[PDB]
């Protein structure tokens, strides 16, 4: 959380739709930080939904 | 003005590892990159990897990034270096060195400005 | 093996001009201005002689001066002096975040 | 004129220069909300970067609908900034100043 002092981007993953319809793959992507919210209040601050 | 301190060599076992230490003096332990050269006796140098010993950043080389794991501490002003799976071909000398400044704006890592080397010291494994 | 390829050794009397050069790739050394000189004379450590193509830190006199072109850059060494004997070495950045450095080559006062 | 549509909030960029003079305009002056534009006399140099050197991956979403997204880092981590030459902002914004004064 302060390691870096300066804006690092956070490294989320999530699952996609593959080109099956119903076939799955964990898969990952950075985003930074003002496009991502927090989902809840509860302690784990560790599931984030897109802004939109 | 500056110099760098370098842990003792040793021996090893093949597949063993090594944590060579670097310690700082007469500088900013902060407002420089910090290195590591590999050299085995009798032959050219080669490069490890960088640190910058403000955060927990590495842009280790390709070939051992798998291989290293060099960390750092500013309460003991020491970056160290971390090897493992250590064959008999890593036997070498490995030089500690200051990179260029480093600060807002701009990446000097990939400069090889050297301006200050360590100790060095022997790694022998066989 | 390394990226940058260097001569074995040069040799030459004292007072006489020498000249060595790195030679690359279009990419690495060929794309940038960052190749720098080190010289290991024996046992003892390398030691620092030029960064940027053409520039000397302090307690580096006027002996010593660097070009680039194309995919290759070089030193420059004008009136060899007797405690020259040692080796000198090419590195330059590589793209990617990385270094890579030359095997050197021998010179030899006679 | 060839107009450039370029898009910014809180100054213009790449604009028409103003001939001869700096030159100040509202709707009506009395009163804050209307915005009291200015087209300066010469141009102010301004320069921005985003050192970090990101990276491209790709993700194949659904039936062929590619999605794009920020891959690896390869480089080292670095601050997004903006870079104007301070002394010609001083004097661009006293001259705005005064022509301010020309009008209040
Ligand atoms: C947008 O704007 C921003 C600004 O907001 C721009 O950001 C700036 O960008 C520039 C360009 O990259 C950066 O310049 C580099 O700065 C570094 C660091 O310099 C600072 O720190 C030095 C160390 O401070 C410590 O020591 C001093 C005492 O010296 C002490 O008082 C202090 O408290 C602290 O403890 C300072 O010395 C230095 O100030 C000095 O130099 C200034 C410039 O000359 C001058 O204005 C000052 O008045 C003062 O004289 C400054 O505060 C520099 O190191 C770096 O210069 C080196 O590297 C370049 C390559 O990038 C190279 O070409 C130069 O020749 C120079 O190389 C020498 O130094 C290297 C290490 O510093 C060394 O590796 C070289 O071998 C060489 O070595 C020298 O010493 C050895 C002996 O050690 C000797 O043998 C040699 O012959 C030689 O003498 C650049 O100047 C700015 O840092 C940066 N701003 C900030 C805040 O970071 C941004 O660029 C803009 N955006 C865009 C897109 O343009
Ligand atoms: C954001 O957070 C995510 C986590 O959600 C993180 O992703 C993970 O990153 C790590 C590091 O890159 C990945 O670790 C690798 O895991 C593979 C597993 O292999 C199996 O699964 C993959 C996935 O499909 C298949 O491709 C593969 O065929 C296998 O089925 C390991 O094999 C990797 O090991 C090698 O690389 C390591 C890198 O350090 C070495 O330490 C290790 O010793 C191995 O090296 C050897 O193999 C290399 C070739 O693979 C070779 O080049 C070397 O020279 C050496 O011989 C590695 O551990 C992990 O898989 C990622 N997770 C997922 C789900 O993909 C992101 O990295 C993070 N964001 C950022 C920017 O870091
Ligand atoms: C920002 O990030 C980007 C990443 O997207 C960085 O761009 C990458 O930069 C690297 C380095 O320039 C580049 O990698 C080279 O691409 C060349 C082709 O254009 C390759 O030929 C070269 O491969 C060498 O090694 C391979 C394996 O050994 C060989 O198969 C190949 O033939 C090359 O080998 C020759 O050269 C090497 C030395 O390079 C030598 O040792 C060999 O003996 C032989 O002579 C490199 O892989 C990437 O392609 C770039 N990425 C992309 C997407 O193009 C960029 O650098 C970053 N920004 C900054 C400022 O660093």
């Amino acid at each position: 959380v302060k390691n870096g002092t300066v804006e690092e981007m956070k490294n989320c993953s999530f699952n996609t739709t593959t080109e099956i319809r119903d076939k799955e793959k964990k898969e990952y992507a950075l985003f930074y930080k003002p496009d991502i919210v927090p989902l809840s209040e509860t302690n784990n601050t560790s599931e984030y939904r897109l802004i939109n | 003005q500056v110099q760098l301190v370098q842990s003792g060599a040793e021996m090893k076992k093949p597949g063993a590892s090594v944590k060579v230490s670097c310690k700082a003096s007469g500088y900013t332990f902060t407002d420089y990159y910090i290195h590591w050269v590999r050299q085995a006796p009798g032959q050219g140098l080669e490069w490890m990897g960088w640190i910058n010993p403000n955060t927990g950043r590495t842009n280790s080389a390709q070939k051992f990034q798998g291989r290293v794991t060099m960390t750092r501490d500013t309460s003991i002003s020491t970056a160290y270096m971390e090897l493992s799976r250590l064959t008999s071909d890593d036997t070498a000398v490995y030089y500690c060195a200051t990179g260029g400044w480093i600060g807002l704006y701009y990446d000097s890592s990939g400069y090889p400005n050297f301006d200050y080397w360590g100790q060095g010291t022997l790694v022998t494994v066989s | 093996q390394s990226a940058l390829t260097q001569p074995a050794s040069v040799s030459g009397s004292p007072g006489q001009s020498i000249t060595i050069s790195c030679t690359g790739t279009s990419y690495d050394v060929g794309s940038y201005n960052l190749v720098s000189w080190y010289q290991q004379h024996p046992g003892k450590a390398p030691k620092y002689m030029i960064y940027e193509v053409n520039k000397r830190p302090s307690g580096v006199s006027n002996r010593f001066s660097g070009s680039k072109s194309g995919n290759t850059a070089s030193l420059t060494i004008s009136g060899l002096q007797a405690e020259d004997e040692a080796d000198y070495y090419c590195c330059s950045y590589a793209g990617s975040s990385t270094v890579v450095f030359g095997g050197g080559t021998k010179l030899t006062v006679l | 004129h060839g107009i450039r549509p370029v898009v910014s909030t809180q100054l213009l960029l790449n604009g028409s220069l103003a001939e001869k003079e700096i030159v100040i305009r509202s709707e009506n002056l009395t009163n804050n909300a209307k915005i009291i534009i200015v087209h300066l006399h010469t141009p102010v140099e301004i320069v921005c970067t985003r050192p970090n050197n990101n990276t491209r991956k790709s993700v194949r979403i659904g039936p062929g609908q590619t999605f794009y997204a920020t891959g690896d880092i390869i480089g080292d981590i670095k601050q997004a900034h903006c870079n104007i030459s301070e002394e010609k902002w001083n004097d661009t914004l006293q001259k705005v100043g005064i022509e301010l004064q020309k009008h209040f």
